[PDB]
RNA sequence: AAAUUGAAGAGUUUGAUCAUGGCUCAGAUUGAACGCUGGCGGCAGGCCUAACACAUGCAAGUCGAACGGUAACAGGAAGAAGCUUGCUUCUUUGCUGACGAGUGGCGGACGGGUGAGUAAUGUCUGGGAAACUGCCUGAUGGAGGGGGAUAACUACUGGAAACGGUAGCUAAUACCGCAUAACGUCGCAAGACCAAAGAGGGGGACCUUCGGGCCUCUUGCCAUCGGAUGUGCCCAGAUGGGAUUAGCUAGUAGGUGGGGUAACGGCUCACCUAGGCGACGAUCCCUAGCUGGUCUGAGAGGAUGACCAGCCACACUGGAACUGAGACACGGUCCAGACUCCUACGGGAGGCAGCAGUGGGGAAUAUUGCACAAUGGGCGCAAGCCUGAUGCAGCCAUGCCGCGUGUAUGAAGAAGGCCUUCGGGUUGUAAAGUACUUUCAGCGGGGAGGAAGGGAGUAAAGUUAAUACCUUUGCUCAUUGACGUUACCCGCAGAAGAAGCACCGGCUAACUCCGUGCCAGCAGCCGCGGUAAUACGGAGGGUGCAAGCGUUAAUCGGAAUUACUGGGCGUAAAGCGCACGCAGGCGGUUUGUUAAGUCAGAUGUGAAAUCCCCGGGCUCAACCUGGGAACUGCAUCUGAUACUGGCAA
RNA sequence: GCCCGGAUAGCUCAGUCGGUAGAGCAGGGGAUUGAAAAUCCCCGUGUCCUUGGUUCGAUUCCGAGUCCGGGCACCA
């Protein structure tokens, strides 16, 4: 089962999450097909915070890939008309 | 062992008791055809072939035998009946 | 981390005035300058080609208050950057906060400017900075916080900065202790004495 | 192998376990190692001041 | 290492003292089976008090074995000493941690040379209290002969500076109480009463900082190196910084469990024998004689001034003078060490039975402070007691 | 608009010289070790050796919405008995929630670890045909009716336990016929065939025989064909050293008859042919996980494969197969072994190269820690379990990076050391001081940010017979943090708590006095000492780095000292003693044609990471990260035909 | 934790059952040379592993230790 989920990169106490399309069995940090945007929880109100390429999501979710708890909410955060 | 999921040991042993009995049945019915083949015309061999056909197909569909195994045991065995007799 | 020894000993060995023991009075005439590095100061040095490079390197180090490990890192940065390797070495040294704090006049010496940076006094773009090595980017506004503003060490030290040449690249308000770093420093603006070419020779071999 | 006992005087005799580092002496033909003074049964040189990591002595 | 030791009933360090082959070790075996059967504690046997090849083919004891027997009032911890003339060094470690001894003189033989040598070591080291026990009795069926030995023990103790007549003398066979004789079972139950009545509650030092002399080092298969010994002062919590000071040099460490006769502890208090497990230390590098101190409290020294009181023939010691260069054994807390003597100016010779101060350079450094008590020995006998005056190193 | 901007020498053979040629040195780097010495933080990392043996504990379970259970637990409801009539005793009730003991459908095969083995059954790069696929998800079609058991649980014995019995009772999504089902197997076809399982939250209407018949909604079960993910198979080239290993091979090499495999095939038989391999190095021997990368280098190269990521292999040693979609299974079964264990001596165990830890090995690498809060994964409608996978912190100057240890004034140019041209200089603005600040730890008050949610009862809008349950978007709630006395922001005091250790004859930045006298010792190379040592030991004086510094080992560099770029062979090392000559390398000159080489474009692809530019967040950097090129690749169709080869005359 | 062996001038060894220890080989130390080797003339150059005891007197006899050698055990 393919799944869109965070990878957890960056330093100690200073995380940075590479949202990525990977297989269920493979590890968090490990194997994947293609990365699709990112997320930063320690960004705050500035120029950049979160980016998520919605065109590639249609290729995977449209076919048959689940979205994890955190990535499903970032699709709500980025919005359709807000 | 140091796990409470040793149920699979006793469940797999319980499976192969059944799984071997249905498998051994199948290969004796196939042996019944090979027994009929050698010294015999197209009559005794094809009677055995009609008996083993439902058993090999059924066992194939349960996940004991694969669908191609069954397919070969019809294909090559019909070729013994057709060519010789 | 720092030198913290006899500072005017460094000026006699090097020969020229390093602005280590600059302070309140303008000229020292209080060390037998040039002709007394140590016990054997009357000894005329033969001075090889590796000598003159290393004497030139240590002079630029002891003026700006940087150590070889950090100083080598500036050279590695300088080589990768565009333009001339020599001009970038010294342009990176002049962009330090403890050097800019000295050039603004908030400190009679550079060690006083280093301590004033370190002691939560210096603040730039509305953010306090402790690091003497802080790379001050173009178009900034260094300043002193309201608690430590107009303390007895800064007001006497700002009056010394009137006797100094005063850089063109940076500007000072002088009333409210507020500075403004504008552009990057040019070779021809400052020094006109410490050679860069010889320090590029020492690190390329 | 043979190892050189660098420094004035030593505590090595008969047995006594010692540590060995690399380095030829360049005088005794055959000898091509150095005893580490300080480590294990090989003690420091008595009454040294200048250069004491070499020859294994603490502060005065 | 499983059951947690509950801190109830005061702890007291007891041990058997006496002549060779005198029912000294066998008394300890009798005390277990008697107290275990009636009160209902842990059983144990006479075998576990001394096994090995050395205490079977021979029969004699070398190692100071330990036993834990409990009673309604207090929780005793036994220390079975060796007894022979060759084993005086490892005995003194067992005898120093002992608070109240149980002397062992026998009704057939009576007081014999080692009994005098043992009690001599008890005074100068630290043995406040002592209890007599006649460990044969049944072999000589007589009223007059058995009671004549009681008189000579009262003479011995009083002659050597103990109470003597005030000490409660008990009679009883150890082997008879081992099986199940109702009269002799009850007579060693009486000895447990005499331990409770005569010996008071001991005075500990749970205030001034941590110290623990190492009596015998172990290497537990799984945990690491364990050091045993009575905590002389202070406390030990689990996961606390501890410095090992004494012979060789000085090493940093941390405790990772304290125990009490194969039972866990949270706080190893003062005045009780505990096995401290140290972290990241080998069996060979840590040796017997060193002390577990709290960092900064004590420093190892190889030279010191000390007020040495030399003994005479009457008190028991040397009987001839000596000059600088003499090298006797100095017994501090546990171990002994040799050292050269340097006398003060204006003192030509040191006569026996005299109070003087002297500088003593030791070959090994040992952890020490001002006001530490030691007992000098040489030639299989005592020499002089004293106290430390000043540190030098 | 930026991605390569790219290359140093010196000493040392001689009386001196030029050459040859080794030796050594300056530079980088490192999983590092030692020695002296040590103060803090950011991110990293931290058994390279004995794939040695391992106590101890904890690392995979989970659904009651599969059923049996109306129970070993703990608690509501119809009713009961004591008596302080609601306080107590207490039988029934799926009936209170659940979940202990159970049988199934799934998980254990992933996640982790470690390189023993493997020089090609592996890996890498690029292709292919003969495959299979659980979970997820596309679309279709079901989802007819029966049976037989069996555990648990009594009972009764066996046995010390481990485990099995012996008579039963008893569900089911467990189990098995049956009728059917072609676009799904079988030959050309008429034919012959094979599959299943119900749960849970609600219900108006009418059957009530109350077990509720029956409608809904979800999840789940059906053969098929899918997509995705894979997983096996195959070929080509590449992927170490040795010829003082030159011959190797009989299921060996093919073909067919049979046989097996998910499937191609000596994978395995029976025969038939008697080959196949090898100087483009077979076979045998030694060594070795492989790659992305790392390191060094101007680049070619040389070295390398710790850390992150992919692939392979292995699981106490040696076998073996079972169960499944997937293993010949790391905490599965089974034998045999060795070595620890428990035994009532009949028989039982056991497998850290998962996390800590011990001994031992070693020059040398870490706590029997802390939490599921996040991020994955396992389970499940989800309320949450378990997760030593992740997260953290113990320890460790082991790294890369930051800030520390004060900051102005200071003449008597103090003393003491130290050289004395006993006049004086020198250490020296150094100290003592005389002014001011207080970073940093150390006390104390405030206090971000890792946190998205999860959950309740809700509105509407879907769903439908329905304003019920269910679902979605608005929508009101209360809360969740191991790290944690966080990061960070203000107040306390007073320089207060905080500097070495190399070196000093040349190379190579930096001098003297004593002591010693080819002795004692230094030594990376040359070389220092024989009574005036700049090299030894001491002292001062300096110089160079500094929280590190030296030494050590290890790789590249300099070494154009294996030279492809880029060397040589008269005399320095080096032309076989001289011929003939097969394989091999190279080949005059002119047209024609193929295009193998070569060249040009084409599409694929070189996993992501680092490496390199334009940016951004750590107070700054180190670190972190977004994009860009790069990834000098290797294959694939189309042309260009000069050159080289092929074939022409 | 305890049993055993080992130690003699700078190095390699003799000597003892209480009668006070020697040999070679190094080194000395003036001759000699810039300083050695050699030639020449004269030297043991000693805590008998350390320390105490039995005694008139201990290398020598008996304790106690030193560091090192090899041996057997204990698991809070
Ligand atoms: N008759 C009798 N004999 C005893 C008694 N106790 C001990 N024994 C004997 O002595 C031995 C016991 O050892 P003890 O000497 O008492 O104790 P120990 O600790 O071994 O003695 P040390 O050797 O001094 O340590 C046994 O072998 C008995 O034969 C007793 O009470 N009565
Ligand atoms: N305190 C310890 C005493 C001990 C020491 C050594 C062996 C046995 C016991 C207990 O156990
Ligand atoms: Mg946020
Ligand atoms: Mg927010
Ligand atoms: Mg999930
Ligand atoms: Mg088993
Ligand atoms: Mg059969
Ligand atoms: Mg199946
Ligand atoms: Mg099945
Ligand atoms: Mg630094
Ligand atoms: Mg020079
Ligand atoms: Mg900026
Ligand atoms: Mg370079
Ligand atoms: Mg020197
Ligand atoms: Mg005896
Ligand atoms: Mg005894
Ligand atoms: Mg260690
Ligand atoms: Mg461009
Ligand atoms: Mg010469
Ligand atoms: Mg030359
Ligand atoms: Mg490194
Ligand atoms: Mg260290
Ligand atoms: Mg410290
Ligand atoms: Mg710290
Ligand atoms: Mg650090
Ligand atoms: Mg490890
Ligand atoms: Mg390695
Ligand atoms: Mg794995
Ligand atoms: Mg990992
Ligand atoms: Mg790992
Ligand atoms: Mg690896
Ligand atoms: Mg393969
Ligand atoms: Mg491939
Ligand atoms: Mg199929
Ligand atoms: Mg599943
Ligand atoms: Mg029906
Ligand atoms: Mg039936
Ligand atoms: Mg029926
Ligand atoms: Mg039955
Ligand atoms: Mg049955
Ligand atoms: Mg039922
Ligand atoms: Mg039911
Ligand atoms: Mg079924
Ligand atoms: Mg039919
Ligand atoms: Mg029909
Ligand atoms: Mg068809
Ligand atoms: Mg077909
Ligand atoms: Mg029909
Ligand atoms: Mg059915
Ligand atoms: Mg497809
Ligand atoms: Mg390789
Ligand atoms: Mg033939
Ligand atoms: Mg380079
Ligand atoms: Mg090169
Ligand atoms: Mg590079
Ligand atoms: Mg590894
Ligand atoms: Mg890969
Ligand atoms: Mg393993
Ligand atoms: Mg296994
Ligand atoms: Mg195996
Ligand atoms: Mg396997
Ligand atoms: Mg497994
Ligand atoms: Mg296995
Ligand atoms: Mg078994
Ligand atoms: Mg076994
Ligand atoms: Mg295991
Ligand atoms: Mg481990
Ligand atoms: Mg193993
Ligand atoms: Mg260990
Ligand atoms: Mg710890
Ligand atoms: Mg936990
Ligand atoms: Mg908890
Ligand atoms: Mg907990
Ligand atoms: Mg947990
Ligand atoms: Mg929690
Ligand atoms: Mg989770
Ligand atoms: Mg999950
Ligand atoms: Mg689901
Ligand atoms: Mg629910
Ligand atoms: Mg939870
Ligand atoms: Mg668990
Ligand atoms: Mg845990
Ligand atoms: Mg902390
Ligand atoms: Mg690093
Ligand atoms: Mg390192
Ligand atoms: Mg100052
Ligand atoms: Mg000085
Ligand atoms: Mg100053
Ligand atoms: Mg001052
Ligand atoms: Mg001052
Ligand atoms: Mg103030
Ligand atoms: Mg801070
Ligand atoms: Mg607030
Ligand atoms: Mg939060
Ligand atoms: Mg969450
Ligand atoms: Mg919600
Ligand atoms: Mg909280
Ligand atoms: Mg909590
Ligand atoms: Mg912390
Ligand atoms: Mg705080
Ligand atoms: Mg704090
Ligand atoms: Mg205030
Ligand atoms: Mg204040
Ligand atoms: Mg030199
Ligand atoms: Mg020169
Ligand atoms: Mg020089
Ligand atoms: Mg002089
Ligand atoms: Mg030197
Ligand atoms: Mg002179
Ligand atoms: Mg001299
Ligand atoms: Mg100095
Ligand atoms: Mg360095
Ligand atoms: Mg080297
Ligand atoms: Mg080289
Ligand atoms: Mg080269
Ligand atoms: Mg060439
Ligand atoms: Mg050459
Ligand atoms: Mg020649
Ligand atoms: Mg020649
Ligand atoms: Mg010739
Ligand atoms: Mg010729
Ligand atoms: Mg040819
Ligand atoms: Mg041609
Ligand atoms: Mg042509
Ligand atoms: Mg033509
Ligand atoms: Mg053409
Ligand atoms: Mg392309
Ligand atoms: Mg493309
Ligand atoms: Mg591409
Ligand atoms: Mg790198
Ligand atoms: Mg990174
Ligand atoms: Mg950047
Ligand atoms: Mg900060
Ligand atoms: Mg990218
Ligand atoms: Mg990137
Ligand atoms: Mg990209
Ligand atoms: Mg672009
Ligand atoms: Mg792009
Ligand atoms: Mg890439
Ligand atoms: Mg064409
Ligand atoms: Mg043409
Ligand atoms: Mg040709
Ligand atoms: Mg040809
Ligand atoms: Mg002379
Ligand atoms: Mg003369």
């Amino acid at each position: 089962m393919v799944t869109i989920r965070l990878a957890r990169h960056g330093a100690k106490k200073r995380p940075f999450y590479q949202v990525v399309v990977a297989d269920s069995r493979n590890a968090r940090n490990g194997r994947f097909i293609e990365r699709v945007g990112f997320f930063n929880p320690i960004a705050s109100e500035k120029e950049e915070g979160t980016r998520l390429d919605l065109d590639r999501i249609a290729h995977w979710v449209g076919q048959g890939a689940t979205i994890s708890d955190r990535v499903a909410a970032l699709i709500k955060e980025v919005n359709k008309a807000a | 062992n140091i796990k409470s999921a040793k149920k699979r040991a006793i469940q797999s042993e319980k499976a192969r008791k059944h799984n071997a009995s249905r498998r051994s049945m199948m290969r004796t019915f196939i042996k019944k055809v090979y027994a009929a083949i050698e010294a015999g015309d197209k009559a005794a061999a094809q009677k055995a072939f009609n008996e083993m056909q439902p058993i090999v197909d059924r066992q194939a569909a349960k996940g004991l035998i694969h669908k191609n195994k069954a397919a070969r045991h019809k294909a090559n065995l019909t070729a013994q009946i057709n060519k010789l007799a | 981390a720092r030198y913290l020894g006899p500072k005017l000993k460094l000026s006699r060995r090097e020969g020229t005035d390093l602005f280590l023991k600059s302070g309140v009075r303008a000229i020292d005439t209080k060390c037998k300058i040039e002709q007394a590095p140590g016990q054997h100061g009357a000894r005329k040095p033969r001075l090889s080609d590796y000598g003159v490079q290393l004497r030139e390197k240590q002079k630029v180090r002891r003026i700006y208050g940087v150590l070889e490990r950090q100083f080598r890192n500036y050279y590695k940065e300088a080589a990768r950057l565009k333009g001339n390797t020599g001009e970038n070495l010294l342009a990176l040294l002049e962009g330090r906060l403890d050097n800019v704090v000295y050039r603004m006049g908030f400190g009679a010496t550079r060690a006083e400017a280093r301590q004033l940076v370190s002691h939560k006094a210096i603040m730039v773009n509305g953010r306090v900075v402790n690091i003497a090595s802080y790379q001050v980017s173009p178009n900034d506004v260094v300043s002193i916080r309201e608690k430590a503003k107009k303390q007895s060490r800064v007001k006497a030290a700002l009056e010394l900065a009137e006797q100094r040449e005063k850089p063109t690249w940076l500007e000072v308000d002088a009333g409210k202790m507020e500075g403004t770093f504008k552009r990057k420093p040019e070779r021809s603006d400052l020094s006109a004495d410490i050679n860069e070419h010889l320090i590029v020779e020492l690190y390329s071999k | 192998v043979t190892s050189y006992i660098g420094g004035e005087g030593h505590n090595l005799q008969e047995h006594s376990v010692i540590l060995i580092r690399g380095g030829r002496v360049k005088d005794l033909p055959g000898v091509r190692y150095h005893t580490v003074r300080g480590a294990l049964d090989c003690s420091g040189v008595k009454d040294r001041k200048q250069a004491r990591s070499k020859y294994g002595v603490k502060r005065p | 290492s499983k059951e947690k030791f509950e801190r109830t009933k005061p702890h007291v360090n007891v041990g058997t003292i006496g002549h060779v082959d005198h029912g000294k070790t066998t008394l300890t075996a009798a005390i277990t089976t008697v107290l275990a059967k009636t009160y209902g504690g842990a059983a144990r046997a006479f075998n576990q008090i001394d096994n090995a090849p050395e205490e079977k083919a021979r029969g004699i004891t070398i190692n100071t074995s330990h036993v834990e027997y409990d009673t309604p009032t207090r929780h005793y911890a036994h220390v079975d000493c060796p007894g022979a003339a060759d084993y005086v060094k490892n005995m003194i470690t067992g005898a120093a941690q002992m608070d109240g001894a149980i002397l062992v003189v026998a009704a057939t033989d009576g007081p014999m040379p080692q009994t005098r040598e043992h009690i001599l070591l008890g005074r100068q080291v630290g043995v406040p209290y002592i209890i007599v026990f006649l460990n044969k009795c049944d072999m000589v069926d007589d009223e007059e002969l058995l009671e004549l030995v009681e008189m000579e023990v009262r003479e011995l103790l009083s002659q050597y500076d103990f109470p003597g007549d005030d000490t409660p003398i008990v009679r009883g066979s150890a082997l008879k109480a081992l099986e199940g004789d109702a009269e002799w079972e009850a007579k060693i139950l009486e000895l447990a009463g005499f331990l409770d009545s005569y010996i008071p509650e001991p005075e500990r030092a749970i205030d001034k900082p941590f110290l623990l002399p190492i009596e015998d080092v172990f290497s537990i298969s799984g945990r690491g190196t364990v050091v045993t010994g009575r905590v002389e002062r202070g406390i030990i919590k689990v996961g606390e910084e501890v410095e090992i000071v004494g012979i060789k040099e000085t090493q940093k460490s941390t405790c990772t469990g304290v125990e009490m006769f194969r039972k866990l502890l949270d706080e190893g208090r003062a005045g009780e024998n505990v096995g401290v497990l140290l972290r990241g230390i080998k069996r060979e590098e840590i040796e017997r004689g060193q002390v577990l101190a709290k960092p900064g409290t004590i420093k190892p020294h190889t030279k010191f001034e000390s007020e040495v009181y030399i003994l005479s023939k009457d008190e028991g010691g040397r009987h001839t003078p000596f000059f600088k260069g003499y090298r006797p054994q100095f017994y501090f807390r546990t171990t002994d060490v040799t050292g050269t003597i340097e006398l003060p100016e204006g003192v030509e010779m040191v006569m026996p039975g005299d109070n003087i101060k002297m500088v003593v350079t030791l070959i090994h450094p040992i952890a020490m402070d001002d006001g530490l008590r030691f007992a000098i020995r040489e030639g299989g006998r005592t020499v002089g007691a004293g106290v430390v005056a000043k540190v030098l190193s």
